[PDB]
């Protein structure tokens, strides 16, 4: 019924949103190849009583009119594709990028989808797959009687047979790079898919094109900062009750004017 | 942002209960330590859901 | 509404009053002196505004 | 019907609008490169019943004649173009611009307008845009495979590729300077466009003729004081209080008249 | 919005529903009359800010365009006459409608997610309900004053 | 008598109905797969006493006739068929869908309703019922001596017998999507029934045509927001306040006229 | 859904809810922990069954 | 309405009841013209802005 | 008076509403919907901007 | 005065993120201990920064 309550009604809902994305940054502190969020905001439209740089006159104009703001909005909520911290697993089928790219998967339905965290099992069939029963697209297939498995920086696999003393190569693990990494639509179980606001992905081997190397044994924590989480808390808690209090002024004006 | 909290919380104490049990069964001969993995998981964009 | 289109207007006649008797059924009607003057019937003027 | 109804009546909407000016700067705190905005009032006409300075006398003169007051109206919002505090997000596509100047954004219609808020994304086309789809009027296209950005304290902006080992110039990030800057007309998603009363654009480059400078992976916080925004609201509270208890003491004044 | 007797209204409130033929109404079952339809299964309805309705879907990697929210601008807004449901009609007081896209022209832009208040001021509404009850309790000691005069003065 | 009196009225009853529906959307913030519901409004007919547009001269026109109002009646409530967060019981038989659809249930009567909660038991005869004994339509029949039941993200559930090294198949989950998800009749046990606004039901199975998935041991709960429901209530009652004023004023003019 | 006019059909009707009730008080059947007491006549039993 | 003799009025008030046949009647008893019955066991009755 | 339009910033003049004067401003005759016309106690009046 | 605090903090953080570095680092034969240099920031006169 007031612009005031509503204003402070938006202040209270951007609060809300910046908390719910400090509580998800948190949450999700150990999980790997996890990319933190960061929320935007913006302004809101304008109400115009006094037209600014206005005619005034025949030779004066105003040199500012009376505006008069309407609320805030979040205009967006985007990752921060960092390069987190590499860990040390000495597990043989776990493998961390360095740089760019994503590992590609192979969905249920047929699409394509991209991950970020490399910590790969075998299926029952040999096939090599992400941790959730997706298998890799180039669809590398680990032999039986396999020894050890190798990867190098390059995507070349190989694994050490029993015999001949001569490992074999039984594939390679490409990334695919995009124009704008932050706008691909991320979805559950630790996955991205392409949209129109990314690039169309391309192919290549590691170590070209910008492209980051593959490193065997390490896995990539998530850059989630958890000393700035603390400060961001207390801000976003100053900051709502500071709205909250604005809507019982204003409550408290209007229930002054309802007892003439 | 509550429910992200609670999920997070019993993600940590499953980690947790991990670490104790993996300490606890120390010098026992057919033992192999465990590990746990954790994944996000979102509705559409945006929305975070622990 | 906003097919609205004129259809007439009324005749609006202006009379001193110190020219204008008063018939037996309640309506007036020039008298002599005023039909002489200013013709058998009376032309409407702008002026009248209703 | 009486004076003192309308009085009152303009004394509680100068204090609504103002309370809802202390809402909006309260609402978004957290928009980056926002300014706080103040209102300037002014009292209304007044009805001179005995003028002043009459000959009262062949040789007397009225010190100060008969003069009723007849409201108040809010005559102006200012934008305090102060210089607000700079923030680290490590983030290389954050741009603070410290000193006095705005960015130039070409709007999709054909105009263009003006941004304080340095925070900037690439599209799918590798050109460098606002949060909104807005791009920056120099046209700044970043090429594909870029390793990593660097902008200078200067405009000048640089990519580092795989090869040639040595950065490449790829645009310059000139902004533009006004006399006035509070006659820029405010719309919505942080932008401003030019008036009558702000004087021709000048674009400049950083660092000259007054222009600031630019810093990466920083951006500029709102400069709101909350601890002034409290006061403010007790202020306006009381002050709305004051004239609801002036509207009714008419009212029972009046009441009290009309039982004859 | 076209009401069902063919004829068109023009309302401000942005409020919409699909129906059962995938078609965007206003709530009440009035058809947006530039004929916005919505396919089966889609996952997300995105409006731009110019006008032009884009859904995703199960597979495609690109959003697909279903349609363009033009509105119309009129010489004169205060003319329109208001029929009960929340709508306008064009009247011979205003001018004659004309659609453009938003943006141009003058017309407005799209803001998807949030609808508009509708501007009253409390404030006012009580002040003037106050000098209103005044001036009518005025008006009736006037009536009672005649009343006892004429009363008077048919008394003798 | 007084059409004043007749529009507070209306006025008074829509609050109410506001009221009404932000207390129900309060009661079952614990109820799991509850959608909130929003009411929207709409104002009554127009007394026109002069139309707008009429000529005023031969050539003048009226710009706005004479029109008065009538007051304001809810028109329609809305669900907001988002999608709610998400929480573990780390009980085999609890699935929560994530996306889109629902679960049809056989009513008694033969008819069928569709439920989004997801808390399902089995009964004395192996039946896969729901809570308050409604059975699932596909007839998922559990046998017994089951040591677990794994339900898949497309929806296959199986069960893990004494032996056989391999779980066996008991039945399929299947998914029904409507046109339209906010037309469907609630009838009061996390039931909707399909009427005449919303689509005719068409199967499918979870991850294809846009349904959602399934997740065992997780439920899905209400999408109310207090933070919201708080100022609602503020703005209500402050409404409601509103209105009773000018019936009380409507009441003083009637009984000084009554006094004349 | 009601036939509001000829053709047009309001998408949404009113409908007001009348409040919540609890339905049922679920056990859940889960497996405990297991403890150490050392008694000749403590017997704990792993998986599923219940003594008569 | 049908008036008992016969001859048709015509009303503004709407205030309409269920008789015991069915028919939609008038407070008073007299029935309306175009005779719409309502069948038993109806779970709600709705009436169109075009009178259906 | 001036109007600002969607793509040029300085606004465009579209008139000037000067006002008139009276020498005797009570011996105007009123008429119906707040009107006055000129009388001959009234003197002839005199247009001029606002503020000379 | 947030910005301020919170910027100390974090180069405090910088400083303890490069001794741990080097402290880590130490037997590697190839290596060069790294330290860390400060610098204030003013925005005009009389106003910190961090």
């Amino acid at each position: 019924m007031i612009s005031s309550l509503w204003i402070a009604k938006t202040g209270l809902d951007a609060q809300q949103t910046n908390m719910d994305v400090i509580a998800n940054n948190l949450a999700n502190v150990s999980t790997n190849g996890f990319k933190r969020q960061r929320a935007v905001f913006e302004d809101l439209l304008y109400q115009t009583i006094r037209q600014p740089g206005a005619q005034s006159s025949e030779q004066t104009t105003l040199p500012s009119g009376l505006q008069i703001g309407t609320g805030v909005r979040p205009v967006a909520t985007e990752r921060l594709h960092s390069q987190g911290n590499l860990s040390q697993t000495n597990n043989s089928k776990d493998v961390a990028i360095k740089g760019q790219g994503f590992f590609q998967v192979m969905l249920p339905d047929g699409t394509s989808a991209y991950t970020r965290d490399g910590s790969f099992q075998v299926d029952q069939n040999g096939q090599l797959v992400t941790a959730g029963g997706f298998q890799v697209q180039p669809a590398i297939t680990i032999p039986a009687n396999a020894l050890s498995i190798t990867i190098g920086r390059d995507g070349v696999v190989s694994v050490t047979q029993q015999g001949q003393a001569a490992p074999v190569q039984v594939g390679q693990l490409n990334l695919t790079t995009f124009m704008n990494d932050t706008g691909l639509e991320s979805i559950g179980e630790n996955l991205y898919i392409e949209t129109q606001s990314s690039g169309a992905p391309n192919e290549s081997t590691p170590g070209l094109n910008g492209a980051g190397l593959l490193y065997q044994g390490y896995v990539e924590t998530s850059n989630v900062n958890v000393a700035e989480e603390l400060v961001n808390m207390i801000q976003v808690q100053r900051a709502y009750e500071i709205n909250s209090k604005a809507v019982s002024t204003t409550d408290q004006m209007l229930q002054k004017l309802t007892q003439l | 942002s509550f429910s992200q909290a609670v999920s997070g919380l019993n993600a940590a104490a499953t980690n947790l209960d991990v670490i104790g049990n993996n300490i606890a069964n120390s010098a026992t001969y057919g033992f192999k330590s465990g590990t746990a993995s954790f994944a996000d998981m979102f509705a559409g964009s945006k929305v975070g859901l622990g | 509404p906003n097919t609205v289109a004129p259809v007439g207007r009324l005749k609006l006649v202006k009379a001193e009053g110190n020219e204008v008797q008063r018939s037996d059924d309640g309506l007036f009607r020039l008298t002599a002196e005023a039909q002489a003057e200013r013709g058998a019937v009376l032309a409407a003027d702008p002026s009248i505004r209703i």
